[PDB]
Parts: structure tokens; C-alpha cells; sequence
RNA sequence: AUGUGGAACGGGGUAUUGAGAUUCUUUGUUCCCAAGAUUUG
RNA sequence: UCGUCGCAAUGGUAAUUCAACUUAGUACGAGAGGAACCGUUGAUUCAGAUCAUUGGUAUUUGCGCGGAGCUAUCAUCUGCUGGAUAACGGCUGAACGCCUCUAAGCCAGAAUCCGUGCCAGAAAGCGACGAGG
RNA sequence: AUCAGACGAAAAGGUGUUAGUUCA
């Protein structure tokens, strides 16, 4: 709904947000007009009304009017808005040996620093 | 679809296993034995309808 | 893929052993930087960026047990993007992991080893 | 630094491992040891195959960087009693064995050659001279008593070591019941025991020791986790080195002895991995705190072929012996 | 048979499949090896072998039906051990090749094999005369390139497995059956079976 | 299937119409839990809608 | 601290080295030796 | 007085883990997607480390090599685990004859918490034990 | 009162109550 998505807006910037001042208030005016384009791509109105809102607090005097003019931009935002592996296989059972004995008996494979294995 | 081996198992195929009148003086603790039967039988990820089969208690009553 | 990566000599300019008309495939990047024996990786054609699964491998490579074997050069088989054999036939020997890396790249090498 | 776990550091004073945490035991299981006093012999790497399910290297041979420790057996002198008490674990009264080594009397004198030696003396005395003392002893300790430990000290002279004050620790008897561990004790007085009684090479043993000093960086006692033996060879063992494959007979110490340690001629414990602490250095092999089930504890250890070249110095061979033959007739 | 290995089908490439034993590699899936068991492997043994130990060392098998000629690079322990386990009558050999993937190589059906172009003559003979199959040097991978059996695996585009170039890598084609991958096209798979009479 | 294939499985758990019906009757106790429950901003929509 | 004592040599082994040399070990020799002061108990 | 062998008041804490091939193209899913699942192989970062073997070594001042040993994963180890719970989900069941996770209560359940394990120990924390008149 | 009490976020929410008033 508008109203649903109004305030998951104004929460997402809520959490995420004199030259101190209005750059802070020119932030979160920039923050909440992102984020309603965001939401509106996936608007000229509303991105046209920020911008003018930035550009007055660019020039703004007091912390109240820079408080003024962002709640006044947050209510036009809000008025437009509204608008296995442990088995284990044994390979010497698959074995054709005539011995069932050998076939299960290892043999000598190094012996002495000769390979047994190689030379028998 | 896939018939849940019963020690829970196969659960939708579920490869890991988990752990009817049931007679008992203690109608509080069958009761939660029901519930746990119940909460063992929890689908995941699963549509409702998909997962319409589960393991419900049918009635509760003196035995 | 296939195959799990294990740590070994990170050879592979990764020589193209793959017949893609491409002798040399200087490793541009490491796929997912260097790419162990038989390991995939962006190479850019060196002499003659595509994946190169590393066939033979200069720097020497710790075997299952611990021995180590160097090979001539670190010649990356090249592989195309989507992990076949970039070139028609691979030269030289080829390392396990490549065969694991990529079944055609060792089925396209003359030499498995 | 980072991990605070082992932040402060600062050296351990005891150079014998200490069992900070002793596992627990009930009557079903059977009385036994569940710690060990071992010697850093070495831990060169030696080839062995690796059967386990889903391995890359299934049924494949691997070169393992295994360690062996020098283990002579351990001879319990003694026992202590534990009565469990709210303020935590007393010593209710320690019960020597009657009769002791030069060694484990001679830990106790700084110096030894001193005046007279009277380490339990008088109390080798009291113990022939009343034994009803010592079944008092005994007694109060299966009355009033929950842990039973015993005193155990250490044959430094089967090992090559200069040292000649037998290292002592209280290794803990469990299972069973405080009367039976106390049984198997008083009938153990001044006996021995070997590791390959203590531990069967398929249990997996988290050995502890104290690292070294680097000259506070080092000396600090660290606990090893997740350490399965691989072979439990004994002294008398000629074949210990000598697996099926390389049935040809060759001993656990390699040509040129041990690195700084000398030839071993007791039993060992071969286990893969490094541990804290030099070569010859006393680490208390232990049973594990928890029953591990990993695949590695799990799988069996079929050790394809043990290395033996040369110890400090350099060797290209596994025995002097099959190289004599190997190259040709020398000068002499 | 076409089936895949696990999530692999390159089913010649893991096998090398000839009328007398599968020649498969180790490290493959259970169940893909119990269904080559299934498929052919009675008939013809599918026992995993992974020569030296490669995965995929059934592109390089040399060894056919007749004989197990496979390359000299295969693990000795295990080639002792495959010539106890498989029955005597397959003339296992070590092919001392410089191109140790002789079996991609070589396309050693089991009526006549099929070497490489480039493959050593006296190679090609040896292998030739365990496999009972008279050796043609002729990609140069002619087995990996081309299935080859007796009963008859077509030939590459230049193809099994999806059009893959690698008919042999993907489809093991052996006399008693000319398996393949689960990815062989269906058109491919039915032109294959028709080659071998099936 | 294809189009509503989960609207056409539901017309072709049974214990949910039962579960409903306990939240149901758990549903005011609920809401003076949550409302009593809620802080912030959110403590104040919930009132201002109700 | 009167001894299978310890230690140094004469050495040797181990390896180094690549025909030669060196350095843990030694039933060899000797030194050392019931080795003195201080400190408390 | 000198030692032996121990308990632990009190702190600190670690491994973070994923990543990629099976387990998988697995049940389920028209199918795609994709569980459960199972080992293996390794790896991101950080911690205590042995110094065997190897590289370096480096007054062996022995003969560039370089013993004896040191440092270096550059040889290697290498980093725990059972309860109580948050949300949420339930059983019992009043208030509110029923009903109702809740109000008396209980269980399941977090990457959370607590203990366990590890690192120390309280220079004035203790116990057993051998040896001043 | 698990943020007791003892010394604006305060509007409200209280399936949090104690007493009473009105209609009933």
C-alpha cells in the first residue's frame, strides 16, 4: 500500500541517516528522495520538489528553518506518495584372486630401499 | 509423494531422521507429546497445499 | 564444475597446451591471484582472457601423499568460458586436477600426468 | 595477540604438562589411567594410506607429518585422596608406595648429594614398620573420598636424558569404583605400566605440554586437541619402524639418533602433527576431555612406510643398512 | 547407456568402457558406478580404478576388452592390484607412452582401434596386440574425440553428449554396450545405438 | 501445472482452519499484548490506528 | 659431596664436507674430590 | 625452614568461518528452481605454536657448502561444547463453564546468554605430603 | 514494578488493577 510504503521509506531513512545543519538536513532530504525514486523505478514530481528543497536549505540560516524546510519536504514526499561419505568400499572384495585369503593380505610394496612390488 | 519413514524419517524425503491412540493418565503431558509429534512434522520452504500431508492428532479423549 | 580445489604449485604466462592455435596464454586473472596444476583460469594468449586449467605446471607440485613434482613450465591448457577445452587437443602432460577441472581438457591432452 | 584466549601470555612455570581438566569417569567404565608421561623423541614425516569414506585420496597412500614420543612406562608410587567439599577439591591423605627410586626421591632434593638422601625414609619405615597405618590410609581414602589419583614418576634412565630427577605427576585412575581405584593402585605400588596399556593407538589423544621458551614469546603449557595415535611402538620392538609394506625390520630411531634427544630405546607413541614444547621434552599424553566421533578418529591407521633418515645432520636413507650393500664397498 | 557420473557426463572420459571390463576410474559417484553395474557392468566389469590416480583416467585408458594396455602412467600398486581384481584373460599392460593419455588417444574399439595420428607406432602395435583390435593412427585424441567399440559408436561432428566434440570423453562406448552420458542428446544417443546395433 | 496451478492444487492441512480459529480467539488477548508491548514510533502508529 | 660421580682432554661417533678435515658419545686418561662460605630454620 | 603433588577465589577467551565438488540436478517441484543431505578437498582473516624433516642458516671460521642447533607453515601442528533462553512457535489452562503459548506453569527455539574447554592463578589463597632442638 | 517507589519520549496504550459515582 502507499501508506506501507511511506513508512518502510521513512524507516529505511531513519536508519541509515549552521553548514553542519543544513548539510545534514540537505543528506537526509537527498537520502528520502533516493529512496522513493529507488522504490518508484522498480516521481518527476517528487524528485523536482527535493531539489528545490535541497537548494533552499543550501542556503539556510538556523537549525529550526533547515528542521522546517525538511519536514516540509517530508510532508510533500508523504502528500505525493499518497497521490553417502561415511561408507566404507573396500576394493580388495571386488577382486579375482584365487586366494580369498591373499586378496585380503597386503603385500610388500618397498623392502630395504628396493621396491618389492617393482622387482618381484 | 514421498512417505515419511516412521524416529521420523524421509520426511519429503528428508534424508536426516528425526524421532495412533496413546493411552495416558497425564492428559497434559500426551497432550505435548501430541504437539511434539506435531512440531516434528514442520514444513520448510513448502507450500501449504504442498504440504497439506502431515501428521495431525486425530482426537483426544478418555481412554 | 567438478572436483574440489586442493593446494598445490600455483604455476599457471600459462602456455596454452591446448590446441586453440595459441602456444603461451599469459594468465590475465585467476578464476573464482594464481591457479594451482590443472586449475582454471582468465588467461589472455600469451604467444599464437579465457580459462586455463594449469597441465603442467613449473613450480613444484606437492603430490597426494607430499612428493612434489616440477614440471618444464607451467602450461595452462587453454579452456573456454564455459570449462570445455578451449583448444582441440592439450600437449604435454596433463595434471589430475585438470582432468577434474575439466574431463575434455584431459580428454583433448595428448598426455595425462 | 588478537585471541585473548591465550592474552596475557606469560611462561608456564612447570616444564611437565599439567592436567588442568582430568576427563570424567563413572563405576561403568573400568578402572584405568588416563594420562601419560611421553619424550619429544621426534616427528619426521612418514608415508601412510588414508581409508576414509568420500576422501579425495581414498585408499590413496599420504605422507603424514606424524611425531614420536619417547613413553617409558610409568611406575605409580603412590596415591592422594580427594574428598569433594564446598569449597572445592581437598587432598584427604596421600599414600605412598613404601619403597622409591633414587630418581623420584632425588626430584624432591634440590641437590640430592646434600647430607643424608632421607627422602621418605622414616616413611619407608612407618610404612613396613605399621602397615595398619597405610590400611588406614587406604581406608579413609575409600570412606571419604571421590577422586582417587595416582603418583607416578618417571624412567628418565631407559630414556637418553641427563636428567636423573624422576618427573612426577598425579595422573588420575577412572572408573570403576573410590575402592577399586584404590585397589588397582595399592596392588600397582612401585609397578610400572606401559602407554600401550594406557592408550590402545586407535583412541584419539589430546596430548598437552609446554611450549618453548623462544629466549614473554613462548613457555607457555598449551593443550593439543584432536590428536589420534598412529602407533604405539615399543622399546623392545625392533619391527616398530618396520610396517607391513616395509616389513624389512628397522628401528623407530632413525640413523644419526634423535635430533638433540639421542636413540630411542623405550616404548613410543607415533602421532600425527606437532606439539608445543623442544625435542626430549616431557608431554602429558591424556585422554580426550570429549569422545570425539570425527571421521579421522573413525577411520583406522594403516601406516605405509616409516621414515628413518638421518637424524641431526642429514641422510638420503632409511638405513645405514640396506645402504651398505646399496653403494660400494668403502675404503675400509 | 547413457548415464552420467554424478553430475558428470562425460561417462568416457570417467570409463573406459570395452566388452570385457568398464575400465572406470575412482573418485566417481557410487550409485553412477552401481548403475554402470547395472547397465553393463556384469557383463563388463566397471570396478573404479583411478590410474594414477585420476578421476577421469578412463579417457586415458588405454586398455580395451582383449587387453588392459592401459599407459605405464597408471599407478602401479593399483595396476597389481586391477590385474587381481579384474579376471587374467584382459592382457593387462603398462604403456611406457610418452602420451600418457593413450586411451583419449587411441580410439580402441574392440574390433579395430583407432590410434593417434601422432601416437608411437610400436605404442600403437603393443596396445594393438592386448586389445586383439588392429591399432589406425589417426583431434589427434581419436578416443576421446570419437567413441569407439566394436559393436559401433558412429563418430564425432568433427557427436555424443550433447554435441559435445568429445563423443569418447562423453559416451563409453564398449562392445556389450556403448554407454554414454545422461546428457547425450536423444537423436545422438538413438544414432549410437543404431551404429551398435542396438 | 501452468496459470493457478496452486489455486487448482488448493481446489483439488486440514488443521490450519483449526489453528485459525485459536488465533482467532487468541487475536484480542494479542493486541492488547502487542499494543502494550510496542515502543517507538511504531508503539505510536499502532495507537494512532486503533 | 668419594662416586656405574660430574667435568676437561686423548679421542671416536653423528653428520658436515665431497681424497682429506672438523665437531653428541666414550668400560681411556686425568682433573675434580667428605666443594667452601652465606642464610635462616 | 626447605621442598613434593594438588585444589581454584578471580579474571580473560577464538577461531570467523565459507567455498566448491559430490551429497544434486537430490525429494519436492508440469518443469525450471531446489531441498534434506553427506563427506572430502581446500581457502578468507586472525591465535598459540613445535624448529623433527626441509629452505635459509653462517666464527663449526669446520670444510661455495656449511655441521650442532636456531628462525621460517619456507617443514609441520594448529584453534571446544552442553544447557538456559530472545523473538517466534506450541502443550497445559483459567481469567472470560468453552475458548485462549499465559495469567500460575512447562517445552521447542537466536549467530544471544550462561556454564564447559583453553590461558593464567590469590608476589599476603588454601590442602595432602617428605625432610629446629 | 523483569528500569518499582522512596527524588518530554507523558499523548496514549494497558486480556494491569484498587475503590467508588452515574445510568442501570
Amino acid at each position: 500500500d502507499v501508506n506501507t510504503f511511506l513508512d518502510v521509506v521513512l524507516s529505511r531513512t531513519q536508519r541509515k541517516t549552521i553548514s553542519r545543519i543544513r548539510g545534514f538536513y540537505g543528506r537526509k532530504v537527498k537520502f528520502t528522495q533516493d529512496t522513493i525514486t529507488e522504490k518508484l523505478d522498480s516521481k518527476h514530481l517528487v524528485e523536482n520538489v527535493a531539489r528545490d528543497y535541497i537548494r533552499l536549505l543550501k542556503y539556510g540560516d538556523s537549525l529550526y528553518r533547515c528542521k522546517q524546510l525538511k519536514r516540509a519536504a517530508l510532508g510533500r514526499m508523504a502528500t505525493i506518495i499518497k497521490r553417502a561419505g561415511v561408507y566404507n568400499v573396500e576394493l580388495r572384495d571386488k577382486y579375482i584372486l584365487q586366494d580369498p585369503s591373499w586378496k585380503y593380505d597386503r603385500m610388500p610394496e618397498l623392502l630395504d630401499g628396493k621396491n618389492v612390488a617393482d622387482f618381484v | 509423494h514421498f512417505p515419511i519413514n516412521i524416529e521420523i524419517r524421509n520426511f519429503l524425503g528428508e534424508r536426516i531422521t528425526r524421532v495412533i491412540i496413546l493411552e495416558g493418565n497425564s492428559l497434559e503431558n500426551v497432550s505435548q507429546s501430541a504437539a511434539n509429534i506435531k512440531q516434528i512434522c514442520n514444513v520448510r520452504n513448502k507450500d501449504i497445499r504442498k504440504f497439506l500431508d502431515g501428521i495431525y492428532v486425530s482426537e483426544r479423549g478418555n481412554i | 564444475a567438478s572436483g574440489t580445489k586442493y593446494r598445490m604449485t600455483l604455476g599457471l604466462i600459462m602456455n596454452c597446451a591446448d590446441n586453440s592455435g595459441a602456444k603461451n596464454l599469459y594468465i590475465v586473472s585467476v578464476f573464482g591471484p594464481a591457479a594451482s596444476c590443472g586449475d582454471m583460469v582468465l588467461a589472455t594468449v600469451k604467444k599464437g582472457i579465457m580459462p586455463a586449467i594449469v597441465v603442467r605446471q613449473r613450480k613444484a607440485w606437492r603430490r597426494k601423499d607430499g612428493v612434489y613434482l616440477y614440471f618444464e613450465d607451467n602450461a595452462g591448457v587453454i579452456v573456454n568460458p564455459k570449462g570445455e577445452m578451449k583448444g582441440s587437443a592439450i600437449t604435454g602432460p596433463v595434471a589430475k586436477e585438470c582432468a577434474d577441472l575439466w574431463p575434455r581438457i584431459a580428454s583433448n591432452a595428448g598426455t595425462v600426468v | 595477540h588478537g585471541s585473548l584466549g591465550f592474552l596475557p601470555r606469560k611462561r608456564a612455570s612447570r616444564q611437565r604438562g599439567k592436567v588442568k581438566a582430568f576427563p570424567k569417569d563413572d563405576a561403568s567404565k573400568p578402572v584405568h589411567l588416563t594420562a601419560f608421561l611421553g619424550y619429544k623423541a621426534g616427528m619426521t614425516h612418514i608415508v601412510r594410506d588414508l581409508d576414509r569414506p568420500g576422501s579425495k585420496m581414498h585408499k590413496r597412500e599420504i605422507l603424514e607429518a606424524v611425531t614420536v614420543i619417547e613413553t617409558p612406562p610409568m611406575v605409580v608410587v603412590g596415591v592422594v585422596g580427594y574428598v569433594e567439599t564446598p569449597r572445592g577439591l581437598r587432598s584427604l591423605t596421600t599414600v605412598w608406595a613404601e619403597h622409591l627410586s633414587e630418581e623420584v626421591k632425588r626430584r624432591f632434593y634440590k641437590n640430592w648429594f646434600k647430607s643424608k638422601k632421607k627422602a621418605f625414609t622414616k616413611y619407608a619405615k612407618k610404612y613396613a614398620e605399621s602397615t595398619q597405618s597405610i590400611n588406614r590410609e587406604l581406608e579413609r581414602i575409600k570412606k571419604y573420598c571421590s577422586v582417587v589419583r595416582v603418583l607416578a614418576h618417571t624412567q628418565i634412565r631407559k630414556t637418553p636424558l641427563a636428567q636423573k630427577k624422576a618427573h612426577l605427576m598425579e595422573i588420575q585412575v577412572n572408573g570403576g569404583s573410590v575402592a577399586d581405584k584404590v585397589e588397582w593402585a595399592r596392588e600397582h605400588f612401585e609397578k610400572t605400566v606401559d602407554i600401550k596399556s594406557t592408550f590402545e593407538q586407535n583412541e584419539m589423544i589430546d596430548v598437552i605440554g609446554v611450549t618453548r621458551g623462544k629466549g614473554n614469546a613462548g613457555y607457555m603449557h598449551r593443550t593439543q586437541l584432536n590428536s589420534k595415535i598412529y602407533r604405539i611402538g615399543a622399546g623392545d620392538d625392533a619391527k616398530n619402524a618396520s610396517t607391513d609394506f616395509d616389513a624389512t625390520e628397522k628401528r623407530i630411531t632413525p640413523m644419526g639418533g634423535f635430533v638433540r634427544y639421542g636413540v630411542v630405546e623405550n616404548d613410543f607413541v607415533m602421532l600425527n602433527g606437532a606439539t608445543p614444547g623442544p625435542v626430549k621434552r616431557v608431554l602429558t599424553l591424556r585422554k580426550s576431555l570429549l569422545t570425539h566421533t570425527s571421521r579421522k578418529a573413525l577411520e583406522p591407521v594403516s601406516l605405509k612406510w616409516i621414515d628413518t633418515a638421518s637424524k641431526f645432520g642429514h641422510g638420503r636413507f632409511q638405513t645405514p643398512a640396506e645402504a651398505k650393500q646399496f653403494l660400494g664397498t668403502l675404503k675400509k | 547407456l547413457r548415464a552420467q557420473f554424478e553430475n558428470s557426463n562425460e561417462i568416457g572420459v570417467f570409463s573406459n568402457l570395452t566388452n570385457s571390463y568398464a575400465l572406470v576410474a575412482l573418485g566417481g559417484s557410487e550409485n553412477f558406478y552401481s548403475v554402470f553395474e547395472a547397465e553393463l557392468g556384469d557383463v563388463v566389469p566397471v570396478v573404479h580404478t583411478t590410474i594414477g590416480g585420476t578421476r577421469i583416467i578412463g579417457r586415458l585408458t588405454c586398455g580395451n576388452r582383449k587387453g588392459l594396455l592401459v599407459p605405464s602412467s597408471t599407478t602401479d600398486n593399483e595396476l597389481q592390484h586391477l590385474r587381481n581384481s579384474l579376471p587374467d584373460p584382459v592382457k593387462i599392460q603398462r604403456v611406457d607412452e610418452r602420451l600418457s593419455a593413450l586411451g583419449n588417444i587411441v580410439a580402441c574399439n574392440d574390433y579395430v582401434a583407432l590410434v593417434h595420428p601422432d601416437i608411437e607406432r610400436e605404442t600403437e602395435e603393443i596396445i594393438a596386440d592386448v586389445l586383439d583390435v588392429e591399432v589406425f593412427r589417426q583431434n589427434v585424441l581419436t578416443g576421446s574425440y570419437c567413441a569407439l567399440s566394436n559393436q559401433g559408436a558412429l563418430v564425432h561432428p568433427r557427436t555424443i553428449n550433447r554435441g559435445s566434440d568429445v563423443i569418447g570423453a562423453g559416451l563409453v562406448v564398449n562392445d556389450w554396450c556403448a554407454f554414454a552420458g545422461l546428457d547425450t542428446t536423444a537423436t545422438e544417443l538413438a544414432v549410437c545405438e543404431s551404429i551398435f546395433k542396438l | 501445472p501452468q496459470n493457478e496451478y496452486i489455486e487448482e492444487s488448493i481446489r483439488k492441512r486440514f488443521d490450519h482452519e483449526e489453528r485459525k480459529r485459536k488465533k482467532a480467539a487468541r487475536e484480542a488477548h494479542d493486541a492488547s499484548l502487542y499494543a502494550q508491548k510496542t515502543r517507538g514510533i511504531k508503539a505510536k502508529l499502532y495507537q494512532e490506528k486503533r
